[PDB]
């Protein structure tokens, strides 16, 4: 997260970390047993970490659980980045408590002007590298469809939308992928892509979660 | 060609460790790939990068 602030340690019980060698992507806890992330974050083996605040320090609250199933959207396209969403089934159900909890799925699509919360352990610099140990947050508004398309001519598909600032300075960055965009108590976005980070007229592009609610429900039931 | 291409993280926002050939160093070095896009100066392991690029393997 570039231009954000450090989250209260409680705060975002739905935020998860994906871990192969090390932390490489974020994700969102949508039930005991399922996590939403991005299809581009796909690995063959993944360990999910819940109740993290400082990923380099054992704090006593965390839950380490291996993925039993990793499922990319069947229509994900690696050239266009269309349908950049992925489901992960935990090999054991997470224990839901004060530090580890679910986030509602959307019941309406994102509305322009709405302030949202974006979070993750992503790079905090537009040029150069500075990866945080502690979770970062960012308040940012959903942008108009026109603002999104004018920023990325030829490239915004139906699965995409923009959140952030056209002037730059605040945005999500590398290692934030897969992570949550929450608006008024509902997961609206998955961190996906952008041209650089926090650059002028290049707001972050997010996967529109609302578009996949049926696919999520059905996939979960198919793999119970 | 591909061996002189700049290390490109790409547009996606994951963090994946890879290798590219650095012409100034005349050898391979680590970089963080973003998960998509970029170019072919992008190798899974050091050995493989040095295999394809530079020197006289
Ligand atoms: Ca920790």
């Amino acid at each position: 997260i570039v231009g954000g602030y450090t989250c209260e340690e409680n705060s975002l019980p739905y935020q998860v970390s994906l871990n192969s060698g090390s932390h490489f992507c974020g994700g969102s806890l949508i039930s005991e047993q399922w996590v939403v992330s991005a299809a581009h974050c796909y690995k063959t083996r993944i360990q999910v970490r819940l109740g993290e605040h400082n990923i380099k320090v054992l704090e006593g609250n965390e839950q380490f659980i291996n993925a039993a199933k990793i499922i990319r959207h069947p229509k994900y396209n690696r050239d266009t980045l269309d349908n950049d969403i992925m489901l992960i089934k935990l090999s054991s159900p997470a224990v839901i408590n004060a530090r580890v909890s679910t986030i509602s799925l959307p019941t309406a699509p994102p509305a322009a002007g709405t302030e949202c919360l974006i979070s993750g352990w992503g790079n905090t610099l537009s040029f150069g590298a500075d990866y945080p140990d502690e979770l970062k947050c960012l308040d940012a508004p959903v942008l108009t469809q026109a603002e999104c398309k004018a920023s990325y001519p030829g490239k915004i598909t139906n699965s995409m939308f923009c959140v952030g600032f056209l002037e730059g300075g605040k945005d999500s960055c590398q290692r934030d992928a897969g992570g949550p965009v929450v608006c008024n108590g509902q997961l609206q976005g998955v961190v996906s892509w952008g041209h650089g980070c926090a650059w002028k007229n290049r707001p972050g592009v997010y996967t529109k979660v609302y578009n996949y609610v049926d696919w999520i429900k059905d996939t979960i039931a198919a793999n119970s | 060609e591909v061996c002189s291409e700049q290390a490109e993280t790409g547009p996606c926002k994951a963090m994946i460790s890879r290798w590219y050939f650095d012409v100034t160093e005349g050898k391979c070095a680590p970089f963080f790939y973003g998960g998509c896009g970029g170019n072919r100066n992008n190798f899974d392991t050091e050995e493989y990068c040095m295999a394809v690029c530079g020197s006289a393997i």
